[PDB]
């Protein structure tokens, strides 16, 4: 009967009569197969696990599956220079990245080498590609705000530091846009005072071609949101081991700021393509998969990665790496396997709807399918207070608006709710790639909740907004300042806000 | 330099054994000692339930090899390398399968052919030799590789004969012709 | 046992194989110890593949492992610590410190693995239990020595409900509790630890009325399964050899399914019936019997479950539905209404229900409440197109009642002042039964619906009525 | 170096060679099987070991004797490129399918190449005009832009690509490349003639249009590397020379499709429901070799055949990722007699989602989308009950939407038998003005039928006048 290829009768008899174990099948092993940008070599009887084996072709590939038959080595290159009868020499060193404040304003691939000719990475340490999540002892409750250009998302869905919230939806539904609002408001804290309000944002782009990503960074350099951020890339044309390794080596670059007592935020785009890379990787190394052809341990990879963003104790500086996963569902397919796993990990949702994108809410905002499993207190205390009846009007509104479209009538009080729920809906709209500080997100939500958007008609929402911000700029700009710095409203502050709203209650 | 390598799984283990012993000679000696030890093991009743049916461990196999090297003169150490390959692969049951195929390769390199003149009854010694003379004469052997044709009794055939070797067959069996006669006369 | 020499053959994720020598071979469900720079690596033997060659699942991480490294036999399974010195303390899968107060305090140890109590032993009866919440106490059939099941979606406020339950049952309970968190986050670990420092359930000095086993989701999948088993054996010691009451508590048990499904594919099986483990029936069963009320003691589980996409026709959620005695279902919709807990009482089921089972008063009240709310759910579609006005005055009254009852299931809790904001309120088993009866008879069917917003007892509703008046 | 060997196996169309030499060539090299009916040119994809490779076969695979000589020619198959490959048709092997003697060439370049790097590729959008209103409104085309079509083929596909060639590629001063990977040879013959008549091919000499056609009657491996052949030609014009180009493909699904078939044969497990696990990798590499460099800037239009019109299908899904604008086109929309056959509630672009095409333009798309979505969302209540059972407000919006819905109907200039009717064409600026007015109710008061199959605003009025007499 059939036995493994290293036990084959021609290779085995020569070994007995020449060299066999030790420095030829122990530090070395001789390739015997190769195709699909994937090879498998015989030997390597001693080797580290997840170690990097440099083939004598000028290719390096790490090995993740070991077999006493054929050790399955994933090449980071093409196979049109890798051959059968090459020797492979062990690096002896597990896959590692440069970490530094000299990855800033620079594009780098998963091997931490410049891919835009901005030259050398000045690195203050090196760190590890696979690193376990922090424990129970290095952990601190999260209460730190994060500014986003969309007011409803920041207020209801509490966007903290050291927490994972999943932005999910289809392509071209502004998957990209939600994240970019966050980045853009962080120009203001970056410039500004207080070290612990500072994100050195790390952008991860997996399965996105070279052309699309290069346009993007130029965009962030306009808005002065790139000259402190880090861009990690793993383009589609580059090999599947490389697409899989990009999120796990980006992690180390955020993890160093966290360590030093500074803070950062990691966008993991696309977690779905990592999973596609992983599928190719495991099925050409032969691992029986689960449903949909994605392997069994796909979830184990995704859970470990996401848990590299959490908040620490004051020993490690009060630091947090913060994560926002990004998941491209097939069609709003959230019952698919990979979306069900991510979902489990993440204690909030930044749910987007496709129909609403079309309706003119660009970028689309759905806080009725958004959830917050944990308590809310990692946003600006002030924006939460004003936006305190925002939940109740938007959720009551949905029911009366559904009913109204069947031709059954209702009492005047329900139509007061319904009417208000329309005035509010218009408020949300604002074009992609635009900032909106928190300081001017406390007035408008006060104004909406106290029926000051109920003094105007359905299309006079934009004209009211223009005058009110102008009024607050002359008289109550002190009011604006206290809101941002201290974030707490008192009767005095709320009374001034009231004068401001009454003054242009009409138009 | 395989004279005619076999693809089939363990027709390749035969190929491997051949090349190794062919470049260090002593293949006719090896095969001859090998055939003898295989016949004397199988007809010994200890390994007539245990190398006839492999049912021994890994460690218990090596100790079988150690008892085996008393049994014959090894004669070429590449057949001693075969014992190490099979004990490691944890069978001793496809030991004689490699040997049989190795034998064919060995006699083929020397330039000898082994064929069959299957019939349902044996013929005249005259009949056999004429058929041999004809095959060498005919333009299907150059007269470069020597001839053996072996008469056998198969029960399949109902009369007539088929000469077979090398995937050249000359078919004048009646067995098939009778069957077709019935069909066509029950049409 | 004495030293046993094995050599690693393959590192393939977690899956790690060994090549033991003849006549000195381990057996299935052992714990192997490997000297490593990763401490002591433990492998749980899960198969033999033949020829003195095994196939194992890891219990500690597989980073920088070198093939050919010597593999020991403990002689048996991982043995964690069980005691009454395991109260408060935080314990991991291999029974190794994660609360970093030095080694975990033991009197005895037992292996993770054990036998499900036998039928001769069984002394299982169902006796009314309570938590202090109205929807739960009246309209959910919880019983003591039952196996309560908190079915729900993701993020519908699962953590809040669980927080509230430990907060109540444990302080009041004469015994202890044992909390196991299977494949939950490091956010959740500090938060559970934190909430119970504050309520005083955990004291660093004396004993505690709760224990912790925090197993996290970045841990290798084989290890993920036996966080549940680790915690489970402590519950047994409480029941058996101390002869105390304890109330087991687990969080989420879907993570337990998930974890078998992963190590199933790798062991070489196929996870069939929608990408979930085949061996669900026998592993579920092991757990269920093991949690029981015998003549030794009482262990009553409250088990968290996550239903993917609120799909109860996926085979993984559904089998579990039968095995959890006193099911409840939590829905997103009730949370958004500001109704607390997320419980829908028109979805709670126990296998058998009568007037003797739960008692005569209890039955009659709980049936009447459900029909008024069930008639409302039926009429909602009708009313959407035809309108309320095409139905009767009577129909309108069954509707007006169902709403006042509906907001009578709101109750803000003290540990949801970080979630909601509104003060703590609790209602006992006695107070709920007596009061719900009054309402149906029509004594409080004149008090506004929004005066049942955020109330406890009957008393709050009257006080909140005065507040809408003034 | 010539490596003599024998063909051990004809395992389907992915034939395997076993050389009787201890040397081996590198993967992606070429081999010639010495058969008495010509040759087969094949390319190595696996080393399995012991001097037995598996090679993908790009030429017909019947009549292969097992035991037949192979020779190693070394390295990739070489196509013909230059100014003399202009007007020509190329198969997959550098061979013409319209004859006239061979392709005249200077350079023969390997079909397996490296794609230009990140420093050398950035996306653009500089605004071309399409004489087709529906594209301008919903997903305006632009130079550098990456366009994609989806849903079925033979529903109007071909008509639409020709309209694009008609306006933008006859006003393009660079070369233009048509590559149809495994296209249906009838349509091919029709296209060659008409282009040569309308002057954009002339003889074998200089041209503004050059052509490449796959034949789909060839074996799976050949179909896969038609795609590779056509990319080589485009690279040359864009890259070496540095001249501007265009590229049109119908269908690239074919490329992906071929891959799934060969996957099974190579040694891989095919990913579930009949695709390849190397799906992502191949798809990226092909779309990275033609996208906008810095040496040239090439607008590519890609058409994806969808076997169900559903984008949840993974092949269409990873395509949709690598485009900046999309115009998902659907079979249902054709059968409803809407030409252009483009979805209006499924077309989007990343220059129109941020106002980089202008405020007045963005504003004009925004309203149009909201009306049209109201109509579909309240479509059940609309068929089952009428419009006097609905609010007057509601009834007005639905009335406007239907009129907008008809207005998007315009016949192509290239249609005269695909719509019946000789086309009408409008500008980008004209299309914007027209819609703007319409939202303001100026021409909502004259038939819906007046908006159907006509051009500009003026034409609508003019057919309403016809309808009253």
């Amino acid at each position: 009967t059939k036995a493994q290829p290293t036990e084959v009768s021609s290779i085995l008899e020569e070994r007995i009569k020449g060299v066999s174990d030790e420095a030829n099948l122990n530090e070395t092993g001789r390739v015997l197969a190769v195709g699909d940008g994937i090879a498998r070599v015989f030997g390597l009887n001693n080797i580290q696990a997840e170690e990097l084996v440099e083939f004598s072709s000028g290719v390096k590939g790490m090995a993740l599956n070991l077999e006493p038959g054929q050790v399955g080595i994933v090449l980071f290159g093409s196979d049109r220079l890798v051959k059968e009868g090459e020797l492979v020499k062990r690096t002896g060193n597990i896959v590692d990245v440069p970490v530094g404040p000299g990855l800033l304003g620079r594009v780098v691939d998963a091997l931490g080498n410049p891919i835009d000719g901005k030259g050398p990475i000045d690195a203050a340490g090196r760190s590890r590609a696979q690193v376990k999540a922090p424990g129970i002892l290095p952990r601190r409750s999260v209460h730190e705000p994060v500014q986003t250009g969309l007011k409803a998302v920041d207020a209801l869905v509490p966007i903290g530091r050291g927490q994972r919230e999943l932005i999910i939806g289809d392509r071209q539904t502004g998957k990209t846009a939600v994240a970019l609002d966050t980045i853009l408001n962080q120009k203001r804290w970056n410039n500004g005072s207080d070290e612990s309000k500072k994100l050195y944002c790390v952008y991860v782009a997996v399965g996105q071609k070279r052309s699309t990503v290069a346009q993007l960074v130029q965009t962030l350099e306009q808005h002065d949101a790139m000259k402190y951020s880090i861009i990690v890339a793993a383009t589609a044309s580059e090999a599947a081991p490389l697409q899989y390794l990009a999120p796990f080596t980006a992690a180390s670059i955020g993890e160093w700021f966290r360590d030093n007592g500074k803070h950062a935020l990691i966008v993991y785009d696309d977690l779905s393509k990592q999973a596609v890379a992983y599928r190719q990787l495991s099925l050409l190394l032969r691992r029986p998969p689960g449903r949909e052809a994605y392997p069994g341990d796909v979830f184990y990879l995704h859970s470990r990665l996401l848990e590299r963003a959490a908040k620490l104790s004051e020993k490690e500086g009060s630091g947090s790496l913060t994560a926002l996963p990004v998941i491209e569902t097939q069609g709003g397919d959230v019952s698919a396997y990979i979306p069900t796993n991510v979902i489990s990990i993440t204690d909030g949702q930044i749910f987007l709807e496709a129909e609403l994108f079309y309706k003119g809410i660009r970028p689309a905002i759905n806080v009725g399918l958004s959830v917050s499993r944990v308590g809310s207190a990692a946003q600006v205390k002030a924006l939460k207070q004003v936006a305190g009846s925002l939940k109740l009007f938007l959720a009551q509104y949905r029911e009366v608006a559904a009913f109204a479209q069947f031709g059954s009538d209702l009492d005047a009080s329900t139509k007061q709710t319904l009417v208000r729920g329309e005035r509010l809906t218009q408020l949300l709209k604002q074009n992609q790639y635009s900032p909106l500080a928190t300081e001017e997100q406390v007035p408008l939500i006060y104004a909406g909740v106290n029926g000051h958007l109920d003094g105007i008609e359905l299309s006079r929402i934009g004209e009211f907004e223009s005058s009110f911000l102008s009024y607050l700029k002359s008289n109550h700009n002190e009011l604006l300042t206290e809101i941002r710095e201290k974030g707490e409203l008192s009767k005095e502050l709320l009374a001034s806000l009231k004068s401001a709203t009454e003054s242009f209650v009409a138009t | 330099p395989p004279p005619v390598r076999l693809f089939g799984v363990e027709g390749t283990y035969a190929t491997a054994l051949y090349q190794a012993a062919a470049k260090n000679s002593s293949i006719d000696a090896a095969f001859q000692s090998l055939q003898k030890v295989e016949s004397t093991v199988k007809k010994n009743p200890k390994l007539g339930h245990l190398l006839l049916n492999p049912a021994l461990s890994l460690k218990d196999r090596n100790s079988v090899i150690d008892a085996i090297v008393e049994t014959h003169k090894n004669l070429d150490g590449y057949v001693v390398n075969l014992l190490k390959v099979l004990s490691e692969n944890n069978r001793l049951g496809c030991f004689e399968k490699i040997a049989s195929d190795f034998g064919v390769l060995n006699d083929a390199h020397n330039g000898l052919l082994k064929g069959t003149v299957t019939s349902a009854e044996p013929l005249d010694p005259k009949s056999f030799k004429r058929i041999e003379k004809a095959l060498s004469a005919s333009k299907l052997v150059g007269q470069g590789k020597s001839l053996k044709l072996e008469n056998v009794v198969k029960p399949e055939i109902k009369g007539g004969l088929i000469v077979e070797l090398g995937d050249k067959t000359v078919d004048l069996s009646i067995s098939t012709k009778i069957q077709k006669l019935n069909k066509v006369l029950e049409d | 046992s004495t030293p046993i020499t094995g050599k690693v053959t393959a590192v393939i994720g977690a899956i790690v194989d060994v090549h033991f020598e003849q006549s000195e071979l381990p057996a299935i469900l052992n714990a192997l110890e490997i000297k490593t720079p990763q401490g002591k690596l433990v492998l749980e033997v899960a198969q033999h593949l033949g020829e003195n060659t095994v196939r194992t699942i890891a219990m500690d991480g597989t980073e920088g492992l070198v093939r050919g490294e010597k593999v020991l036999d403990t002689g048996g399974p991982i043995s964690v610590p069980v005691g009454r010195e395991t109260l408060g303390r935080i314990i991991n899968v291999i029974g190794e410190p994660i609360d970093e107060r030095g080694p975990i305090k033991s009197k005895l140890r037992k292996p993770i693995h054990a036998d499900p109590p036998s039928f001769a032993e069984q002394s299982t009866s169902a006796e009314i239990l309570e938590t202090g919440i109205k929807v739960v106490d009246l309209l959910a059939p919880y019983a003591r020595g039952g196996k309560i099941g908190l079915f729900g979606g993701a993020g519908v406020g699962k953590t809040v409900f669980i927080q509230e339950l430990i907060n109540n049952i444990a302080k009041a309970h004469g015994g202890f509790s044992v909390f196991t968190g299977v494949g939950e986050r490091t956010r959740e670990g500090n938060d559970l630890y934190r909430e119970m420092k504050e309520t005083g359930v955990i004291n660093l000095e004396g004993e505690s009325k709760v224990a912790l086993v925090f197993g996290q989701m970045n841990e290798p999948p084989g290890a993920r399964a036996r966080v549940a088993l680790t915690g489970l054996t402590i519950a047994e010691y409480f029941r058996d050899e101390e002869g105390q009451d304890v109330l087991l508590f687990i969080d989420n048990i879907f993570r337990f399914t998930q974890a078998g499904s992963e190590v199933s594919a790798l062991l070489g099986r196929i996870p069939s019936a929608v990408g979930y483990q085949p061996t669900l029936a026998t592993d579920m069963g092991l757990l269920q019997e093991r949690i029981t009320t015998t003549k030794k003691g009482s262990v009553t589980s409250v088990q968290a479950v996550y239903v993917p996409a609120d799909d109860l026709t996926d085979p993984a959620p559904a089998t579990t539905f039968a095995h959890l005695d006193a099911t409840t279902v939590l829905s997103r919709g009730i949370s958004e209404l500001g109704i607390y807990p997320a419980v829908d009482p028109l979805d709670s089921k126990s296998r058998l229900l009568d007037a003797a089972v739960v008692g005569q008063e209890h039955y009659d009240v709980a049936s009447k409440v459900q029909e008024t709310l069930q008639t409302y759910k039926s009429l909602q579609d009708i009313i959407a197109i035809l309108g309320m006005d095409e139905l009767s005055e009577q129909d309108k009254l069954t509707v007006e009642r169902a709403r006042k009852i509906q907001r009578f299931l709101s109750q803000p809790f003290a540990v949801a002042e970080v979630f909601t904001g509104i003060p703590g309120k609790l209602v006992r088993l006695k107070d709920t039964v007596a009061s719900f009866k009054a309402v149906l008879e029509g004594k409080y069917d004149n008090i506004p619906e929004h005066a049942f917003y955020m109330v406890g007892g009957i008393e709050d509703v009257v006080a909140k009525a005065e507040k809408l008046a003034a």
